[PDB]
């Protein structure tokens, strides 16, 4: 199985500042076919389902606000928030579907200073 | 695309064989003797086939009877004028009859006129050992029988010119029938050359045929009056009923639905039946007007389609096309286009003769390396 | 709108076994997979399975083996997750998520791009 | 009557209401004209009408031999 | 070979449209009032479309005012012959007009001189709202305005016969056009099947319009008249200007031109406006004749090029062609072929969709692998 | 005036010089013809010239009557 | 199939050659100079090009000599009808000729009998500057003549009508010919998606010529009158001889036979000369009858061959053939079909350009890995 | 005379026993007929004779008038 | 039918040479290889050699290397083996078989499918 | 070269009773491009020449009757008669046509109890 | 006739720069790279750089990086060899050779098959 | 990079006779898709530019004298002139192409005794 591990477990960040988390893979999850990172960072809210931010290596999803990124390739992938805002204060997962099991991220917790 | 796959046949084989048996020695001089009180008759020929034969015109009793007898031998002078135009009014139709044979090598399609009148054809109609149904059918729409028709001409000795005439038998009739429009779908990236396409290749007419389909792929050839449409089996193909799901699920397991694909991307206008289709794509510019209010929708890139309700006209590029202002009610049914699905990395282009399970393998072979 | 629908919440004693529905629209049911995905009170999202809509081909965790069963309706192309033997750690929230084509080879798969709303499963006497 | 369904997901079009008249068979049959085996008559004269009844004639025997050569 | 690109269209559609008005109760009515003391008019139909109504026969006049008073009722006997030959006369056009429609399902193409004679045809293009321009050109090529138009049968009721002509509007006119020839280019090497090949498949005419590029891939149906150029934008696709540099540098980074690959070579020659291509390849034995100085050229293997100022005619194997010797000035550019450029083993072959890039993607995806 | 240019590079000749005629569009007329609703003269006589109006009417009706029918 | 492997010619090319020499100053005074006191004359025109030229008809000495003299010029009166009839005779043929051309745009093809009657080609064809076998052979099927010759409107100017008649010139006559029907094989396994087929791409005529072969892949323009096959050289293709080792060993190595791959098995039916071939696939029903018994044959899944000896009619799914009933002799060879030969698994399919030694090189291609 | 052979190996038919005749090239003449200058008679009456003679003349002319417009 | 027909059994002496022939009927002869297969009395097949009937190719056994010559007659659709220097281990029965398919590439191998009846050829004093 | 063994030698088995017959070979007789495993079965009987019984994996010739099977792949085959019967009397060969050359197997004689 | 036509030679100083034209005749210039190669007198041929003139891809040798710049002009159809820093080694002949064509993948190489006449450039005081 | 060797650096050969030059490459000069061994042997007189006389394997330039020929592959080729003439008096190279950059040979100097 590929283990995915996060950094920070929780993040502290100021309005309108940029917001970092680190995922981890034991093992690439690059799709040698296509050439794609396979990996997937998600969004959750209290009392809502996750809601899919970030999938491939660093591809937004349609709808999703340009400020969120992401970047990174091989073993290392990043999320990165330009600005954070109110409403940008939830829990963020990333993910890896190159190979069954789907194991998710341990998560981080944004929160405003 | 698929009337590569028809088979071949011979149209006037039939009665190029009947013509045939015209040549044999007292098949002329039975059909006179069937004639010779008659102008209708059924003569049964040497290989026992039974067929209707007509005397349409009598030029030997009008030359031998009605102008040798009137004109002296000596110091011939005839009396009246009018002579002289009722026999070119009576050869008139002989003549006419020879240009067409001339013009057409002795096989003309359609039956004219000359080879075979309104009424005589009518006639024919009701003499034929058909059905009470068919009658009507062909009895109306008399022009199609026309256009389905051939005229060989076959013999032509012992003061007797015989021809014969090849009539069709629609012999299924009233089943459920509809056509297929499709047109290309592609990926609309901004690059030129970064967008894969493909188009279900089986647009044509389908027919339900005793428990079978017969698709007829060049619709052309089909001919649709009000919303009965005259097709000929020889150009079509057996399949089975389960091609119809292939319009409401393009990945069932049932059926595997024929594909091109290609790299492609042109913009391009289907008039369909009761609309117009449009794949716009690229730079082009593509809209839709009516009559009064002028432009009423402009397209976007993709494929998209418009009813005749509003729209008049569609302009695709520099092409103006008139769509068919025929009544109906039509249905627009969202989802994803499939072309999204295919990774183009990996999508085989230049295919032509495929289909989505032909497409899958190839996919699936070029993941044998990696 | 593309949209997943599940059942309401069930409150369920030990041993005993658990039905959840999720019920898909606007998009075709049978192209696509559907994932169970599990988040116990306080802790992260935990994999469950997955079973294709297309030919009902299933993949299950390998904790689940054996315990966990998964259905596809067509007809209503509503996916059902079944538990049995349930105990005091299966109380959670239940999410069925859209999940990669199965209709074409190596197509592209955004991920679990598509979420039901939850159901939450209570087990306690 | 006539309806029609567009599939986007394809980009294809199906129209229905149609009835069918397929040709499954020939019939066939023939058609026979008595001709006249005379010639032009022999006689000669000034007249106008009876010239014209000659080129008429001549006209069908044209006709004659050419459906005659076609035949063979 | 690009023609199943083009969009499928309806080129009646219109024209029905208006058949169907027709029908509509009033209309016949409205047009009968319209043409009451007159022969042309202007009505406007319940859908507001404003349309020219001509009268071209009147047989009700002539039968009711003409033939019957002067038959007497009791032994009837007409004083004179000529009556007979002026209804012949009068009649006979709507007969052949009757026997056309009979023969063409009521749809008939071209427009005969029996559905619009010469001098209406002249004053309706005459009363047609079009420019000064457009009514010289069209005024002038009368025989292809009538082999673009259609004649569709409408309605016969209330003692009126009336149906539709449908007549081709130009509004693309004196803008540059060029036609592209092209013919196969092989590696002329000894062995039988060691030779690969390509040929541009974009082959047709090509015409300025609006910014754009109009292509039609079916050479054939367009029709040119001295140096003008009559085509039916329905069969044609919308293309960006930069084509053209396709003819300059087939390499040029702008436009992907099209072209196809094969290991067939096969002679053959393509006979252009001022010359013909010849391709030459295996034994065959190609050569051009003058018609005094009989062979005055011997071709060797490969693509070459005679104009027609001295050759007359063409010898491809068992194959003699005629060149057009239409005056004209041609010019030779030497240049290396580029079939020579391609390595044979890697040299994708049996591509018909294809284009420079899309063959130099197969040729790098063959260097994946190696 | 029209002009020629072969390219051996690529095998092919490019025929400039001409001058564009093409169809935009489509110019929609009514063309009609007024005919007679009356039917064949009840006369009945031996005179040649009757008879051949007679004939002519007959086409004439009959013509009409194909008419209807297509329109039908 | 190899349609597209044809060159491009000019049919017209030659004839309107001469006529733009007869738009030349004097030639059309030379022309009527020669036939001043003849209907017939041998004239060379500028270039020194020799030609037959005709005087069909004569309007001019009718309408001057034997019009205007015998009507009055106070109160004009002509006293004999007969006179009206005969100048409707002699002005209707040029009305006629007039018709065609205005429909054709001046090119008419094939020639009416308005243009050249019988009497008057019968004439140029003695008078042609040819052998006596092939004045016999033109001589009859003379409506062949007819169907490949063209009339270009070439001048109307100094009270002369000239036109140019382009006829056809047999130069090869009476080699041996032969024709090739292809029907497809496919290996008949019970799955339906595991099926590959090959089909032959060769069909179409073949004519021995000058040591070599003339292959006419559209069989559809071939004539066949009797045991007589005129064909067009134009729409041909020059092969060595070693082509017809194809029809005795697919596998020869002499020359490599053409071939299409697919994995699309449908049923159909190719009516030959003396039989029919049938491809039955799948779960269709294929069946031979006799008008007399009935149904005397039900074909298994593969292809097969019946021959028309007892055998009226084939049915294969929803479509019946006629079979021609010409008289022969059929040879069945039985051998085992090569489409076994071949691995499902590795065959290429989706080809349709290609041959036996192409399709084992792409095998060998995909044995490059592994 | 005419013999075929049926291959099962290839499922294909040949049809052998015909006979060539191939069109190798073309045979150019030339047709021509005498018009007459004439305009109509500027005779005018009552008489429906003339009257047929001037609308079969004027048919001519149109006719002429065509052949003109298509050479030009 | 598709068959192979062999040469009668013949008596050699050592030291001479033997010619087997084998003609094919039933089927197209140069479609397809011949191999020539000795079984000596007792004991079990042994493969000699293998010639292609489409291009005259030939494999033959190390142990028979420079020995046995093999031709093809396509004439007369006919297979030759010789043999060279007799000796007391020749005696045997030498069977003609057909073998893989030669005109297509990597066509279905079924392995000797047909066999002739076989000829006996004895080496004594 | 691919040597192939036979087990057992001699085989007596009595009417209507299954007989197995196992083949072994020195090296692997699977053609990697068809994935086919080309091994075949031959019976002989006395004065007449072997007949192909099974050939690839596992696949019965036209005509065989059924009770013949083949089974087995990578190194060992089994042939396999459903029912001995008299006619059955007769020695069985395996032979590999992977590569040349043809190695024969030595030979099973199958009697009757 | 396919030619390259240098510039005449020149005399510079040390510390100076130098700039050599290579105009193309006789082909498509823009089809093909071009190759400077550098001669020093009594010397074998040395590799400065490449250049390609389809799209102006440049590769250069390790010891002239940051020394030498090539560009193209497809208006004239020359390619130019631009110099700086010159010593007393620079002295030499210069020679631009056609390479393979810039416009087909994998295509024929052929090597250097069209060169330039020479310029020679001399380095004194 | 791949550093070519000639041998001998001068050679003397009498007129007529035969005249071998040999080049060794420290690398396999073989282009594995076309299967090809990019090397090419070039002559140079004095005030010219260099001639290409031999490209690939063993191919002589359209033009060139039949004399000369070249062969060897791998990692040896050889130039081989049948019969020298005096107006084959020139510098010859031997240069490869494969892989950048392009190493040309020391040369060698021919000339008549």
């Amino acid at each position: 199985d590929i283990q995915l591990t996060q950094s920070p477990d929780s993040l502290a960040v100021s309005l309108g500042e940029r917001a970092t988390i680190n995922c981890k893979s034991s093992q690439s999850v690059l799709y040698r076919p296509n050439n794609k990172n396979f990996l997937a960072w998600y969004q959750q809210k209290p009392g809502q389902p996750p809601k899919l931010l970030i999938y491939w290596a660093s591809t937004r999803q349609s709808g999703v606000p340009d400020r969120f990124s992401g970047s990174g390739s091989g073993t290392d992938f990043t999320l990165t928030i330009s600005s954070l805002q109110a409403e940008d204060v939830a829990v963020y997962y990333c993910q890896q579907y190159h190979t069954t099991p789907l194991t998710f991220g341990g998560g981080t917790k944004v929160d405003i200073k | 695309f698929l009337g590569f796959l028809l088979g071949v046949g011979s149209a006037i084989a039939s009665g190029v064989a009947v013509s045939k048996v015209l040549h044999l020695e007292g098949e002329v001089n039975k059909i006179k003797s069937a004639l010779l009180s008659t102008n209708k008759a059924v003569v049964s020929l040497s290989n026992g086939v039974s067929v209707l034969t007509s005397k349409v015109l009598d030029l030997k009793n009008y030359i031998d009877k009605q102008l040798l007898p009137i004109v002296n031998k000596q110091s011939c002078s005839i009396p009246n004028i009018e002579t002289v135009i009722e026999f070119q009014q009576k050869n008139n139709r002989l003549l006419e009859i020879t240009r067409e044979f001339s013009v057409n090598a002795g096989v003309t399609t359609p039956v004219s006129t000359y080879m075979l009148t309104n009424s005589e054809l009518l006639s024919l109609i009701n003499d034929m050992p058909i059905t009470n149904d068919q009658k009507k059918l062909m009895s109306n729409n008399v022009q199609i029988v026309r256009q389905q028709s051939y005229s060989i001409m076959s013999i032509i000795k012992e003061e007797v010119l015989a021809y014969v005439v090849q009539l069709p038998l629609y012999g299924v009739i009233d089943t459920p029938c509809w056509k297929l429009h499709t047109s290309p779908l592609c990926t609309t990236n901004t690059k030129e050359g970064s967008n894969i396409c493909l188009t279900r290749t089986d647009r044509g007419w389908y027919c339900d045929n005793a428990g079978s389909v017969s698709f007829f792929p060049q619709a052309e050839t089909c001919k649709v009056q009000s919303n009965r449409v005259f097709c000929d089996t020889m150009n079509s193909l057996t399949l089975p009923s389960e091609v119809n799901l292939c319009n409401v699920d393009i990945f069932n397991p049932k059926y595997d639905c024929k594909i091109m694909t290609s790299k492609t991307d042109v913009s391009s206008s289907v008039i369909t039946s009761l609309g117009a289709i449009v794949s716009c794509y690229g730079k082009t510019k593509c809209t839709a007007s009516n009559k009064n209010r002028g432009i009423i929708k402009t397209f976007s890139n993709g494929c998209d389609y418009v009813s005749n309700k509003g729209v008049d006209t569609v302009s695709v590029g520099n092409t103006l096309y008139y769509v068919n202002k025929q009544e109906g009610k039509s249905l627009y049914v969202k989802g994803e286009p499939i072309i999204n699905f295919y990774d183009p990395l990996v999508f085989p282009s230049d295919e032509f003769d495929a289909s989505i399970s032909q497409v899958n393998e190839k996919i699936n072979q070029s993941l044998a390396f990696i | 709108q593309v949209q997943l629908v599940q059942s309401g919440g069930e409150v369920k004693k030990p041993g005993a076994s658990v039905k959840v529905s999720c019920k898909a629209s606007g998009y075709t049911f049978t192209y696509y997979g559907i994932s169970w995905v599990r988040q116990a009170p306080g802790q992260g999202l935990e994999w469950m399975g997955w079973i294709s809509a297309y030919n009902g081909n299933t993949n299950y965790e390998q904790k689940f083996q054996g315990r966990v069963t998964m259905t596809t309706d067509t007809s209503t192309g509503t996916a059902y997750m079944e538990l049995r033997s349930l105990t005091s750690d299966d109380t959670a929230v239940y999410y069925c998520a859209r999940d990669r084509i199965v209709v074409v080879t190596a197509a592209n798969y955004y991920g679990l791009d598509v979420w039901g709303q939850g159901t939450t499963v209570t087990v306690s006497s | 009557n006539i309806t029609e369904e567009f599939y986007q997901s394809t980009c294809s079009a199906v129209s229905k209401g149609y009835l069918s008249a397929l040709r499954t068979g020939w019939y066939t049959s023939v058609i026979t004209i008595e001709l006249s085996n005379i010639k032009e008559i022999k006689c000669n004269g000034t007249d106008a009408k009876v010239k014209l009844i000659k080129q008429e004639l001549d006209k069908y025997k044209n006709a004659v031999t050419e459906l005659q050569l076609l035949m063979q």
